[PDB]
């Protein structure tokens, strides 16, 4: 039998501390190894599209009610209205996104596609394997449309249990979406061919048309690496990526709330349906649930006081239900703003601004259809075994005071490194790689008081 | 009310103890708390009360005493002052309670 | 009862709301006007009547204890027709009725509503419309004020 | 006694005009004075969290209402559920919001940290006294927790009016927050250890770890301040700085938006309460609002109706109140969002943006706890004794027509200075200081007809 549970504390994890210190030099933290790894993220641009006969809903079509019905005509006009109107909100949210995603030109896809880094996301050419996996991980009762009407009848399989066939009991319409899944994998292959990529210019009117690994390279100089330690670490970096990229195939459990996220967008179209079906059963305080059975057992007079009482509560629930897809339709709306401000930023360029994107500095992010929605994933960096060096503000020249540097995007250590005759040495900013100070690594600047006095040796400037 | 002894009394009702409980279905075991009621006013049975039985409690907790914490007393949660990120069972506060 | 609100034979982890303890209720406390108290004190003081002039008191909306002002006299004789003796004293009425005279214990043979004596020919009689009751007693040695 | 109100018209603050010009040459606008000053903002992160017992809400344990409310107890589950995923959304936008305001490394906090600079926001070590000069502000009841209930009961003051105490009758129960305050005061102070560096690259991962003075002057020469004013002016620059500082002990007024957005929010939180505990004594044509008066004064056939309609109205209002919590917690977990970006970007890195912050460029902003949210406040520069001078689009040889120049951060202006020999001089973009053009000023351009034609002397290029 199990232990008690037991009660914790929530631990507090610490930064790692670096003293501040004062004078003309410093302690400066840097990282001495990285991983890649992933991060996963699922917006929502949909809300599935219904419409509902608001006839049929309250009753079908029994006499008594097509006469007692027609008083309350204007409102059934009404609720169709007002579930066009979100229908149609919901078709113009896809079409702008599509102008987004859409490019001028784009590279062919081939086996292959991406070098020595697997890709796996590359479709199996067909929608992409991983693209299937959420499919299949996804518990979403089967699809209407073909067979449709023909999979509620009898000719098809006793233990079917779709809300599919309930649509054609309850009067509910299903909309087929705007999109077609075959469009879509067009769409998101074509993103694909705008890889390699985000560098070279904006990128908004020509197109690079380069290896994948020449843009993965370009980026991690974009972050601070040194091309040096590039060179030396490709086959490095391609085993750290494809280890994060392996990585993937467990990302369907449930606890990846992306993951959980795509679930419960399901959930919730399922249960907006349900909830319509269940209120056909309910009495509403009329003698039965069924019109024609109170129809058969009534005297006219009386009759109709109950079946009014069951008209007035079935509107009832129409209305509530109108008002809860309009809400609905417009927090997708906006949901659909910020997934294609994710495709025009953290997709099309490498971003420097950390919030979005996975938070790993960044470097390049993919997207794959998702039920109602898109479906993104971010490789990034992530630092580890920091240590701390000595640092130095700026270097001058002690014959001189006017010539002083500064290092560009790295900063001046005092060397550790036995190949380094200099007494200082360049480095990276996001990894340690000390290396001679050339003058391809530094600036002028103008000359500041805590800038070192360097009595001997500069190659930048010579003298 | 003023009562016709000559002295004012005064009426606050009465309150109820806001109840809620644990459950780790991993394990398909539970443990409960009690709100801010305080193990003062904390008993082995219950003679109020909300529900017929405290047995399910009591296959474990018929040899423990009620624990005090910083929203209130709880039962069968053992203090082993461990320190742990994330107990997916947070109680808010620093307080937590591991599977 | 999380099992019934959730329908369902397995309920996801968490933490859940449950209901709250009703507490419990106590010893029942109650305040109303107190002291009304039926008139009795009349029969305590001077002559008694001799029993065709005895003396009436009406009381109605009033409280009582007879069986204490019972235990003002000795009672030699304590009857009643239609009610016992004793539910006369716990039953509450919208009118409680009390008729005072002298009266010696050698007549109480004749101190009946059906009694053939002359006490009942002529000098007091009760209704039948009514539950009644005949009462004898005598004076203890420290009831001072009464006289005879 | 006071006279007459009096009509006025709306003033129109007219910007000041500055001429556009013919030709190769133009006035420029430029500020010859400046003062720190501050903006704040409040932005509310979360929705109190509560609970009701959907039985005790109704009835108190009463016979009738026992038996009675069975046939509505499908809605006490759908209420309590809908209430226990609100609140789990409360709980999931801590978390993420935790997660980007953690760092991987920062400086410890000591006494005297920031130098010169007062920092008055440093901890009593602790919540910093700022943050506990709002919690003085705030009007809130006290909290429940430890001693919670004792303070409810009787043995305390009969004079206590709390709502807080008095959920305990009605069955609510307000949840505890997610995060202790001392942690939550833990992960503002490892903020404040944050600062320096700045910028240094996009600082993803190294950490410069330099004084607080140092990095101030690092931000100023990103408005392209000259070094050399900022040299000279250090004492008075953080003395600006210091008053800027001091007026937010006057901050916490009503008339400040921030302070009153701080304000609603508390009230929010008690209006939600304050209504739910005012239906208690809402009799639906019931006739009574209680259910033992109606006990006592009524025969049980008679007694059931007026129950039922008493059920009936209590169902309804919960049913709505939970609506309405739904659409806070959403709110609160947008507004999660924003204050998310904000930690991202303004308070890790000075930013170029504009919009965000008070309106006088970029500069370091600060962030604190507050009730139900995070509040910020931001140090910003506002220009003044604007004055117009001449300046040029370059200036480069006639001598030489293919090498020309341009300025870089600043402008070409006319010099109207005694020290300088030289016909034209340099200056700043944020503050007028005119100064010789050196090559550290200036960059190669190609010719273009509207640079001046120079026939004499340049030194970049000397030749």
């Amino acid at each position: 039998v199990p232990g008690e549970m037991r009660l914790a504390s929530i631990a507090f994890n610490h930064p790692i501390q670096v003293d501040q210190l004062n004078s003309s030099y410093f302690k400066l933290s840097i990282p001495t190894n990285f991983s890649f790894g992933v991060t996963q993220e699922y917006i929502q641009t949909t809300i599935q599209k219904v419409t509902v006969d608001c006839k049929q809903y309250v009753c079908n079509g029994f006499q008594k009610c097509e006469q007692l019905l027609r008083e309350y005509g204007q409102f059934c006009s009404k609720i169709n209205q007002a579930l066009h109107g979100a229908n149609l909100r919901q078709d113009d949210s896809v079409r702008n996104l599509f102008a987004s995603v859409k490019s001028s030109q784009s590279s062919p896809i081939i086996p292959g596609f991406g070098g020595d880094f697997n890709l796996t996301l590359l479709e199996p050419v067909a929608r992409s394997a991983i693209e299937d996996l959420l499919f299949d991980k996804v518990t979403i009762a089967d699809p209407g449309y073909m067979q449709g009407y023909d999979d509620c009848m009898q000719q098809g399989p006793a233990s079917a249990r779709d809300l599919i066939c309930a649509q054609y009991v309850a009067g509910y319409k299903v909309l087929p979406p705007l999109m077609d899944v075959n469009m879509e994998a067009a769409y998101t292959s074509s993103l694909l061919g705008s890889i390699a990529g985000v560098g070279w210019t904006a990128g908004l009117s020509s197109f690079a048309a380069i290896p994948f690994a020449q843009s993965i390279f370009y980026r991690l100089n974009g972050v601070g690496i040194t091309q040096q330690v590039l060179s030396e670490n490709q086959k490095l970096i391609a085993n750290k990526f494809n280890q994060a990229l392996g990585a993937m195939q467990t990302g369907f459990t449930t606890t990846n709330e992306a993951f959980h996220k795509v679930q419960d967008a399901v959930n919730n179209n399922a249960q907006a349906l349900s909830k319509l079906a269940s209120e056909l059963s309910n009495t509403f305080g009329a003698i039965s649930a069924s019109i024609g059975d109170i129809i058969q057992r009534l005297d006219p007079p009386e009759q109709d006081a109950q079946i009014d009482r069951l008209i007035n509560g079935r509107l009832t629930t129409l209305n509530a239900f109108v008002a809860q897809q309009l809400v609905r339709s417009e927090s997708a709306a906006l949901s659909a703003q910020l997934a294609k401000d994710k495709v025009n930023e953290c997709v099309k360029a490498q971003s420097k601004r950390s919030g979005f994107c996975g938070q790993g500095t960044h470097i390049v992010s993919f997207v794959v259809n998702a039920p109602n929605g898109l479906y993104f994933m971010h490789v990034g960096y992530y630092p580890s075994n920091h240590i701390e060096v000595v640092s130095a503000y700026g270097l001058c020249d002690a014959a001189n005071p006017t010539n002083c540097i500064a290092p560009v995007n790295g900063y001046f250590i005092k060397t550790n490194n036995t190949r380094i005759v200099d007494e200082w040495s360049y480095t990276g900013s996001s990894f340690y790689a000390p290396e001679p100070i050339t003058s391809l690594n530094t600036k002028y600047v103008a000359p500041q008081v805590t800038y070192q006095n360097i009595s001997t040796n500069l190659p930048p400037p010579l003298l | 009310y003023y009562s016709d002894d000559g002295n004012y009394y005064c009426l606050r009702a009465c309150v109820s103890v806001p109840v809620s409980v644990i459950y780790d279905k991993e394990t398909k075991t539970h443990a409960t708390l009690f709100g801010s009621v305080a193990c003062e006013h904390i008993s082995s049975t219950m003679s109020q009360y909300s529900r017929s039985t405290r047995s399910m409690l009591k296959r474990r907790d018929s040899t423990y005493g009620p624990l005090q914490t910083p929203v209130g007393c709880v039962l069968g949660l053992v203090n082993s002052s461990l320190f742990v990120e994330d107990c997916k069972l947070p109680l808010g506060q620093s307080l937590c309670a591991l599977p | 009862q999380l099992h019934c609100s959730y329908e369902s034979f397995d309920v996801e982890s968490g933490v859940y709301s449950v209901s709250s303890f009703e507490a419990k209720p106590s010893g029942s406390v109650v305040e109303q006007a107190e002291g009304v108290e039926c008139d009795f004190s009349p029969l305590l003081s001077g002559t008694p009547p001799q029993v065709y002039n005895f003396k009436r008191l009406v009381f109605t909306n009033c409280n009582y204890n007879l069986t204490k002002l019972l235990s003002l006299f000795s009672v030699n004789d304590f009857t009643c027709s239609q009610i016992s003796p004793a539910a006369i004293a716990s039953n509450c009425y919208s009118s409680l009725i009390l008729d005072y005279f002298s009266y010696p214990l050698s007549m109480k043979s004749d101190l009946s509503v059906s009694s053939a004596g002359p006490i009942s020919q002529f000098n007091y009689k009760q209704s039948f419309s009514n539950p009644t009751c005949l009462i004898l007693a005598t004076v203890p040695h420290n009831l001072t004020t009464i006289t005879k």
